[PDB]
């Protein structure tokens, strides 16, 4: 903000798409949130962490949790993959270049198989690639235009690997850390970025992913309150933010939970005493 | 005295000569003035006294009964006999009065409008003298033995607080941060004293027989650990480098801040080079203290030779700092003397004691 006038910065826009669950995916999610496993989680007899991983897998794609046109990872069975279909098609018709981010490497491979089912040229870099060959791939993506979509997880590579030739970026699934998603969006939009970059975060409304995004915003708010300004308008509820084993998918009659929450948008011993009493009345 | 007056009048001697010599003579002639009294207000023993640094008119006093008394030390009556009346008092009915013994009380340096006081109720309260109300309270996890504000720092307004914890708490009265801790002691810190010379030098004495000098700016521990022997008994520093052979319950920088006086429950007082912590090997004889808490003792200021007034049982032992020669013992109390404070303007002493009295010692003639 203060140093902006010294260096240039292209404008950045960002949207949070709320992707409805497919009916089979919705049934699987509801069966899991009604199955005895989440009941044992609520009893504390089992680790809640496995249930979290399971629901994140469900919202990514049922084939992860469950395990022609019926092969592994068919994109028609998860709504987020429907939106990725639409966005990838439109962006390819626009001639832009895409970064495809996802925290899960298994769903990253599912997305690869999906891209192969389509005719999009692409390049993948993840943790399985050798580090000594990471720099070439990035360069080959950045120098030409004959590669369309580059596949990442949010946490691979050195911090801020130079992916500049990309124009659009989609974060397939939110993470618990706000910083990894902020780094994901920052990686495309760095110094020396030629064109306006936009980030699309893919969420499933009423699911675990919406609560992951809510936690991400809450942590970001905490960091901002500590680091830039304490006075801050309060957004959240203690019980709603922490309870994250329910399913209330919107029917479009009522607005989504995020929009409902974001509905509005030497000292002379007298200065010393004045400051002490000021701080104490608060 | 007539030779001194003539030498001042004729310019043979600097007037500094007459000031320092006559002040020294008055201190040597210091004696219990029954021609002056301090109004008895404490129901318990006085643990601490503090005369304000500017104008030296008002004095604070904190008792074991948890009350604070604010006295006027000026003879506002026209008689030669007067009682130092109690101007104000945090009594048993004040809503902010300390629940337990007030162990230390200190005027805010640079101005008389604020003073801070610490107690065994695990609080350091900051009081506005004018309203006589607390402006801030610093709660600590364990009982406070001593607090001290730097008499010299125009920049920082930290209060060094020594409690039973092994850590020294630094509380910033400028916007409130009581998180900073100086770690390196192993037992209760019984005394803390900022150097009058350096804004950021703090000497802390603890029941682990060690005195450490810290540079509170520094992030790497104590500058120096006082050593009785200076290297004759040298060991990898894990248990050696003790300032005393018992608990060190009292600290006092000399007037210029170039030396440090520490008194410990080994019945010794030692004088240390405050720059390199080297023992000066001043003898002082045997200085009887068996105090289980901090022992507040003072030095003289603005005399030809510096003096130290140390509580010696029920008496106040007066010694020459740089030679160790015991000048005298001021004997007027009935129980152990806990604190003495020096009025440098007139070479007067005030001593509190467990007999719930504050005795003024004035120079005779």
């Amino acid at each position: 903000s203060d140093v902006k006038m010294s260096l240039s910065l292209p404008d950045k826009n960002e949207q949070v798409l709320f992707c409805r669950l497919t009916d089979e995916q919705h049934k699987v999610y509801q069966n899991f949130v009604d199955s005895k496993e989440v009941y044992r989680i609520l009893n504390g007899e089992m680790q809640i962490f496995s249930g979290l991983i399971a629901l994140r897998k469900i919202c990514n794609h049922p084939d992860l949790f469950s395990g022609e046109e019926d092969q592994f990872g068919y994109w028609k069975r998860s709504g987020k993959m429907i939106v990725v279909e639409s966005l990838l098609k439109i962006w390819h018709k626009q001639g832009q270049r895409v970064l495809l981010f996802s925290q899960s490497r298994q769903m990253l491979d599912i997305l690869e198989v999906f891209l192969r089912a389509q005719k999009y040229t692409y390049l993948k870099m993840d943790g399985t690639t050798t580090i000594a060959s990471r720099q070439p791939l990035i360069t080959r993506y950045n120098e030409d235009t004959s590669i369309f979509v580059f596949l990442l997880t949010t946490r691979v590579g050195g911090l801020g690997v130079n992916l500049t030739g990309a124009n659009r970026v989609v974060i397939y699934d939110p993470d618990w850390n706000p910083s990894t998603d902020t780094q994901a969006r920052e990686r495309a939009w760095r110094i020396g970025q030629k064109k306006q970059v936009t980030v699309y975060r893919l969420l499933t409304a009423g699911t675990i992913e919406e609560k992951i995004y809510h936690r991400q915003i809450f942590k970001q708010f905490l960091t901002n309150r500590v680091l830039k300004d304490p006075k801050q308008r309060r957004f959240f509820k203690s019980n709603d933010l922490y309870e994250l084993f329910t399913l209330t998918s919107p029917d479009a009659s009522q607005s989504t939970e995020t929009s409902a929450i974001f509905a509005g948008t030497p000292l002379a011993s007298s200065s010393l005493l004045a400051k002490m009493r000021a701080r104490n009345h608060l | 005295m007539l030779g001194f007056l003539s030498a001042r009048q004729t310019g043979l001697e600097d007037p500094l000569r007459l000031r320092r010599a006559e002040s020294t003579r008055r201190v040597l002639g210091l004696e219990l003035n029954k021609d002056r009294d301090v109004e008895r207000i404490h129901g318990g023993g006085i643990n601490t006294l503090d005369i304000e640094p500017v104008e030296g008119r008002y004095m604070l006093s904190g008792g074991s009964d948890g009350v604070i008394v604010l006295y006027d030390l000026e003879n506002s009556s026209r008689q030669s006999y007067y009682t130092c009346k109690a101007v104000c008092s945090i009594g048993r009915d004040h809503p902010d009065v300390h629940r337990y013994s007030v162990e230390t009380v200190q005027w805010y340096p640079h101005d008389t409008g604020m003073f801070t006081s610490s107690s065994f109720d695990k609080t350091l309260k900051v009081w506005d003298t004018n309203t006589l109300q607390t402006a801030d309270v610093f709660n600590f996890e364990e009982t406070v033995y001593s607090h001290h504000m730097s008499p010299v720092s125009t920049k920082h307004c930290l209060v060094a607080v020594g409690t039973r914890g092994p850590k020294v708490q630094l509380c910033d009265l400028k916007s409130g941060s009581c998180s900073h801790i100086l770690q390196g002691h192993r037992q209760e810190i019984l005394a803390v004293s900022w150097s009058p010379r350096y804004d950021y030098i703090l000497a802390t004495a603890s029941a682990d027989s060690r005195v450490k000098l810290w540079d509170v700016r520094r992030a790497s521990g104590c500058l120096i650990t006082l050593d009785q022997h200076n290297g004759k008994k040298s060991q990898a520093v894990e248990s050696a480098n003790t300032a005393h052979n018992g608990k060190v319950n009292g600290l006092c920088f000399t007037s210029d801040g170039l030396h440090l006086l520490t008194v410990g429950t080994d019945n010794r007082m030692r004088l240390w080079n405050s720059s390199n912590g080297e023992n000066t090997l001043v003898n002082y004889g045997k200085v009887c203290n068996n105090s289980k808490k901090g022992l507040k003792f003072t030095v003289s200021c603005g005399c030809s030779s510096e003096f130290v007034f140390v509580p010696y049982g029920s008496t106040i032992a007066v010694y020459t700092v740089y030679s160790g020669e015991q000048i005298t013992m001021l004997k007027g109390h009935y129980k152990t003397v806990d604190c003495c404070v020096f009025q440098s303007n007139f070479q007067e002493l005030y001593s509190g004691s467990r007999d719930c009295n504050i005795l003024a010692w004035v120079p005779s003639l």
